[PDB]
């Protein structure tokens, strides 16, 4: 009955956003709510909410978020209640992915000692696990300097073997041509 | 802020969860949901009253109480490992806003052989990115763990830390492609290079691990594999 859209999106942060939530009957009130992976439920929206995102109904109801940040990447459903009391009938939920706008890029992949470290590349670029059943490797997080305003991504590979070698860490992934390999 | 409890647990198939959910909204409808892939929530019980239940969309192999206004419990009888899941309850006024409690981790399992604490490393800045970069990257790694329940934080000079911090959004598995496969965890803290080579400078990776409580049974030829903290540690340099 609940159908929401797209089904999933990334932006640059900064970007406005707007997701959408398409009810088949007439509805009575209707909630947002917003989750990371791991995190919990929580409702965003039964309208405003502080602000800095909003909402408009027309049944399609739809949810504006204003520029967009990083911290803004997680899971958002919508859930409709037909009724004061009637049980809430949950949308599919869309998935959002902020992604930094990273001026210098910086693509590099160093070696730390008690690991490889993939790192500062600018957001195009996508990181793929390896074919290779006994080497590690993580998707590209973005870590958020918030006191010199710095942001930038990164991702780890690693395994206990001696072949592996930080300059074939990221063979499956596409890495930028330029990419800098120390000696 | 509606409540649940016990955060997380680790049960033999057969064995009795009791899972408890309070709420002080004065709501009279709760609810109790189970979440994971690739079904969304699922409801299981609910109440529109004190001393009353309905049955769920799925309310087999799951029983509910709703002794008060206030309190809403779920009980797993005979424990299986399909009902390994998250569980949320929920509260709600009929006709306004519904809140969910912060959920319960639950783990279900044949035998408690499989569970594993994390052991865990933590990983210097490269001299090439401080040279580079003027910046400093430490990662750590949590290996090994069994099940997948762990937060992770930093401690810098003992007080925890946020901005430069990035976490993965969840664990990896060892052997991705099998069963009783166990998990792994890395996550990075960037700091500027004047502050890694503080001497003085002290940073701690702690994984608060979700594993066995005092109550089980153990015969294996080892720590318990308990609720538990495991850390990794550095100071500056240079």
């Amino acid at each position: 009955q609940v159908e929401q859209s797209p089904a999933s999106l990334v932006l640059q942060e900064g970007e406005n956003a707007e997701l959408q939530c398409t009810y088949s009957t007439t509805l009575n009130s209707m909630q947002w709510f917003y989750q990371r992976p791991g995190g919990r439920l929580v409702s965003l929206l039964y309208e405003q909410r502080g602000g800095r995102l909003t909402s408009s109904a027309a049944s399609r109801s739809s949810l504006h978020i204003s520029s967009s940040q990083i911290t803004d990447s997680g899971t958002y459903l919508c859930a409709i209640a037909s009724s004061s009391f009637s049980k809430l009938v949950f949308g599919q939920g869309t998935s959002l992915s902020v992604v930094p706008n990273i001026q210098n890029p910086d693509p590099a992949v160093y070696q730390l000692r008690d690991v490889c470290l993939f790192t500062d590349f600018d957001s195009q670029t996508n990181v793929s696990q390896s074919k290779d059943s006994d080497v590690y490797i993580t998707d590209k997080c973005v870590l958020d300097m918030r006191s010199m305003d710095f942001k930038s991504n990164s991702a780890v590979a690693w395994s206990n073997k001696s072949d592996f070698a930080c300059a074939n860490a990221f063979n499956n992934s596409i890495i930028p041509e330029d990419t800098f390999f120390p000696s | 802020a509606v409540t649940q409890s016990p955060r997380s647990k680790v049960a033999v198939t057969g064995g009795k969860v009791t899972l408890s959910c309070h709420q002080t909204n004065n709501h009279d409808y709760m609810y109790w949901y189970r979440q994971d892939t690739g079904h969304g929530l699922r409801l299981i019980h609910y109440s529109y009253v004190a001393d009353s239940t309905e049955k769920g969309d799925i309310p087999d192999g799951y029983k509910a109480s709703r002794p008060s206004q206030e309190n809403f419990s779920l009980i797993l009888e005979l424990a299986s490992l399909s009902q390994t899941a998250v569980y949320f309850c929920a509260s709600r006024l009929g006709g306004y806003e519904q809140y969910f409690g912060p959920g319960t981790r639950l783990t279900v399992l044949e035998d408690l052989k499989n569970v594993f604490p994390p052991e865990v490393a933590v990983f210097e800045p490269s001299e090439a990115e401080i040279s580079h970069t003027q910046k400093a990257t430490l990662v750590c790694l949590a290996t090994g763990f069994y099940p997948d329940h762990v937060e992770l934080s930093w401690w810098v000079n003992g007080k925890e830390v946020h901005s430069g911090v990035c976490t993965d959004p969840q664990p990896l598995k060892e052997q991705p492609a099998l069963n009783d496969s166990r998990y792994a965890l890395s996550s990075r803290l960037r700091v500027s290079a004047t502050f890694w080579q503080n001497p003085r400078n002290h940073f701690r990776c702690q994984v608060q691990f979700y594993g066995l409580s005092e109550n089980d049974e153990w015969t294996q030829d080892r720590a318990k594999p308990v609720t538990q903290i495991v850390s990794a540690e550095a100071w500056g340099r240079a």
